[PDB]
């Protein structure tokens, strides 16, 4: 049936991927040993989407792990869920790109992406009907950006009509974990602006603010942010893996959410977000979730949606809910928030409802918006890239890798065209 | 003898179909296993095998397995013939292109052969029933294509369909206008009659009248199922006045290009109010002609009545019925077009409107199903046309359709047809 291939870029891709497959293992009741302990048929019904049937009846998650620094994947294998993946899914080189996009992409990704592509073809042959691919990676990282870029390009080259989406970590505005980030982000975004169907933008800073503020935390680590992001990533796919009303396929969502070919960029959101002990003062209703979702503070992308307008909005619900409540809330919200939505796009909302709530909660929801706040993000990134590019900082590495300046120039031009196109519709 | 084939396309059609066939099974006392522990008008809707196992006559088509698989794992999996359930490996993605053109073309042939064999089993086959959502990709495209094909194949056979009408305010998708417009284009060029239903109006009706909790698609589908079952009940039992579908085609359609009867059902009341409520034919009709009780959000007072059909069930006396109709005619808030001496066609059936077990609707000894044509629906078509006009003016989402094999001139022509429809309604409205 409908099946998805989950490709995990090195580093955060693999880590997030680990937590992601943990979440999925919890969803379908799959034991880390590979055995199915689940009590429901719905779990095994469409399970073939993310899993394969072994002769030993152990469920192999469908994924391909790729990194240039084996240590991470070693840490993954040492993990409890590393046993689920077959040893063939682990594909890596012994030399990291060192946050160099050109190096990885042009040099160190080619061999590995060839091997990975072979494995992809295998996994693709294993599919009855392939819906598409999903890539967990990071903008600004050498391996993720370079190898992800190349791999996605080749994946589209082989599979042009298939669904291409990626969950990408965007550069934080007020902080940075690395330098040179604008270059890598720019190049990656460029090739990803042309080569994908859609992409999701999530910033760790915004996640820190959100989690700390709403969940009342103290010492949160990357695992928690990855847990949340993975909850979202699992959240969007519920309609495919479970029955409900207005079941939304990924490409249908892509069609509904994308008004124009070049602007696919989305800002995810999630509800309910509440701290322990404060939940007792919270009532779970569609209005609550919708109010949490449409709140600017809960946007996981770093920006303020108050500046811009929504071209398209998709809201997917989980658990048993009333259509009337949803409709009324969408209308009311769209009514009071008028002028925050495009005037030439009547009914900006896209609704889908899954009957199965996330484990531990009676109900939940996920928000996916499209707005020019991302144009603001691109303005920032463009500015930083310009500033760094002017004085030719760190350029010697990329030129060392044989990266021509005209590539950077063209990329910048494309970014300018992107933000321009965002300004064109507003 | 007299028989009909019920087609179900899209999740809407399938679910509505499930509720519908359930209600049929209830009315005919048939169990999910096809066993039934005077009514041969059930053979009208059913066939029979060696063991006396009764099977429904229908074809379920969804390009994605989804709800049909849910039905295959459902209670009535023992009822429907496995061959009647046809599923593809992927959806139309709310894209008219795919369903009407790219995907469904590799499917529909099987469905046509299926319907053909089902039609070969028939003797006196009167017509068809097509359940689908209006603006939903699969339903829209596939029903357009299928209606074209069936229109060519079966000719004069009655073609009826129930289309879920996109609401003025609430919307489940952004691309609904495109699909709806293409749909009404290719569908108008073929379909004999189409019943429009607005979920928002159903919400209003149930919530305000039925006084229930904020509902889900279940009870809505049950209500629509009651309406459909009422019509078929007009056909499925011996009343004082029996009405063929051809008679609906005859009476409700003044012109070949205009068929859009609006359904309204009464009584709609809570189980509690039923005791304080006294249902008289006149009162039920009075309730029927109220604008708030319409299954569509279209306001009737912005137009005039061309054709009106009233189907009665259970205990009804035609005397007070015609008396009531006169009393209704005396009302000038309700106005009829000048060139129509009488827009009333009445029918009556002794079979009462049985209620679904676990149903929220009050049990009554009589009920009325109303079908009506007005130009306020043209106003509705106007607002839809406006939405489409804007969305198309900015060429939003068009690249999908185009890339999937559509054309700009196609949308243009559809728009032209819609304009023609508007002006037709306008001219007839005079
Ligand atoms: N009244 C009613 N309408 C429904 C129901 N289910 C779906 N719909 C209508 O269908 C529209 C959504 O599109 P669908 O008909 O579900 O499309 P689909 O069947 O999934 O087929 P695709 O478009 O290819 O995905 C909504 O706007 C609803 O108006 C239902 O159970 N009852
Ligand atoms: N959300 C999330 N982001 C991460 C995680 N680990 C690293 N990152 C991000 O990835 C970036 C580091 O890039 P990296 O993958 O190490 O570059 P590379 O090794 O050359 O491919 C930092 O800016 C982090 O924000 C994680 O566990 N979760
Ligand atoms: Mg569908």
């Amino acid at each position: 049936m409908r099946e998805i291939v989950h490709i995990q870029a090195g580093q955060c891709g693999n880590q997030i991927g680990a937590k992601f497959w943990e979440v999925i293992s919890d969803e379908h009741g799959i034991d880390p040993s590979g055995n199915y302990v689940g009590d429901s048929d719905l779990q095994l019904e469409r399970i073939s989407v993310y899993y394969n049937e072994a002769s030993s009846h152990k469920y192999v998650p469908r994924a391909i792990l790729v990194d240039l620094e084996p240590g991470t994947m070693d840490s993954v294998r040492s993990g409890a869920f590393g046993h689920l993946f077959r040893p063939d899914n682990f594909i890596f080189g012994q030399s990291g790109a060192g946050n160099n996009w050109a190096k990885g992409h042009y040099t160190e990704g080619a061999e590995l992406v060839d091997s990975v592509l072979d494995v992809v073809r295998k996994e693709c042959e294993n599919c009855d009907c392939l819906q598409g691919f999903q890539l967990t990676h990071s903008l600004g990282g050498g391996t993720g950006s370079g190898m992800g870029t190349l791999l996605i390009s080749k994946v589209r080259e082989e599979y042009p009509d298939r669904i291409m989406n990626t969950f990408s970590v965007v550069p934080s505005p007020k902080v940075s974990d690395t330098v040179v980030e604008p270059y890598n982000a720019t190049l990656s975004i460029h090739q990803l602006v042309e080569n994908t169907d859609e992409t999701y933008c999530i910033d760790n800073e915004a996640l820190y603010d959100i989690c700390f503020r709403t969940l009342k935390l103290a010492t949160p680590t990357y695992g928690d942010l990855n847990h949340l992001v993975s909850a979202t990533m699992s959240g969007v796919t519920t309609s495919l893996r479970f029955p409900g009303q207005l079941n939304a396929d990924l490409r249908k969502l892509a069609v509904n959410m994308v008004p124009f070919p070049r602007l696919h960029f989305f800002m995810p959101g999630f509800a309910p977000l509440t701290a322990r002990g404060s939940q007792q003062y919270r009532a779970l209703t569609v209005p609550e979730l919708t109010q949490q979702m449409f709140d600017a503070k809960n946007m996981m992308a770093a920006c303020d949606p108050r500046h811009g307008r929504y071209l398209t909005v998709a809201t997917v619900f989980r658990g048993r809910m009333s259509m009337k409540e949803v409709d009324e809330q969408m209308l009311a919200i769209q009514s009071k928030n008028s002028s925050y939505f495009v005037e030439w796009i009547p009914n900006n909302v896209k609704v889908a409802v899954c009957d199965i709530p996330p484990r531990g909660l009676k109900m939940s929801s996920t928000f996916i918006g499209n707005s020019t706040a991302i144009q603001e993000l691109f303005k920032r990134i463009s500015e930083q890239f310009t500033a760094m590019f002017r004085r030719k900082a760190f350029l010697h590495w990329y030129t060392g890798e044989g990266m021509d300046e005209m590539e950077f120039t063209e990329a910048e031009s494309n970014m300018n065209d992107l933000v321009s196109e965002y300004q064109q519709y507003q | 003898m007299r028989e009909c084939i019920s087609i179900h396309v899209g999740q809407a059609g399938v679910q509505i179909g499930n509720a519908c066939w359930e209600l049929y099974c209830l009315e005919h006392g048939i169990q999910p296993d096809g066993q039934m522990p005077g009514d041969d008008s059930f053979n009208t809707f059913f066939s029979e095998t060696g063991a006396g196992k009764h099977v429904p006559r229908a074809v379920f088509v969804d390009l994605e397995p989804t709800v049909i698989d849910e039905v295959r794992t459902g209670t009535y999996r023992q009822l429907f013939h496995p061959e009647q359930l046809i599923t593809g490996k992927e959806d139309a993605a709310n894209n008219y292109a795919r369903g009407h053109y790219t995907i469904g073309k590799e499917i529909i042939d099987l469905v046509l052969d299926r319907i053909r064999k089902l039609a070969d089993q028939c003797t006196g086959l009167q017509g068809f029933l097509v359940f689908h959502s209006f603006g939903g990709g699969t339903g829209s495209g596939f029903t357009s294509l299928l209606m074209e094909r069936l229109s060519v194949d079966y000719g004069k056979k009655s073609k009826l369909e129930f289309s879920i009408y996109p609401a003025p305010q609430v919307s489940t998708a952004v691309v609904e206008p495109y699909n709806s417009i293409l749909t009404t284009h290719t569908t108008l060029e073929h379909s004999d009659c189409a019943f429009m239903v607005d979920n928002e109006a159903i919400y209003d009706i149930c919530r305000r009248n039925l006084d229930i909790e904020r509902p889900t698609y279940t009870n809505l589908n049950r209500l629509i199922s009651q309406i459909v079952s009422s019509i078929t009940a007009s056909l499925r039992f011996d009343g004082a006045l029996n009405v063929d579908l051809t008679e609906f085609q005859t009476n409700l359609v003044p012109y070949p290009r205009i068929h859009f009867p609006l359904a309204t059902y009464a009584p709609v009341i809570s189980a509690e109010k039923a005791y304080h409520e006294q249902l008289s034919v006149a009162e039920i009709t009075n309730a029927c002609f109220e604008p708030a009780n319409q299954m569509v959000k279209c306001d009737p007072r912005h137009g005039k009545y061309m054709a009106c059909c009233l189907l009665y069930r259970g205990d009804v006396v035609p005397k007070d019925v015609n008396a009531a109709i006169a009393t209704i005619k005396t009302k000038r808030s309700i106005q009829f077009v000048d060139w129509c001496p009488t827009g009333f066609k009445v029918g009556i059936n002794y079979q009462p409107p049985t209620v679904v077990p676990g149903g929220d609707l009050a049990k009554v000894q009589r009920a009325v199903c109303m079908l009506s044509n007005t130009t306020a629906i043209a106003e509705a078509w106007a607002r839809l046309d406006h939405k489409f006009d804007l969305m198309y003016a900015k060429r939003a989402f068009v690249h999908w359709y185009v890339g999937e094999g559509m054309e700009e001139g196609e949308f243009s022509e559809a728009r032209e047809d819609m304009a023609a429809l508007e002006k037709d309604y306008e001219e007839v409205g005079v």
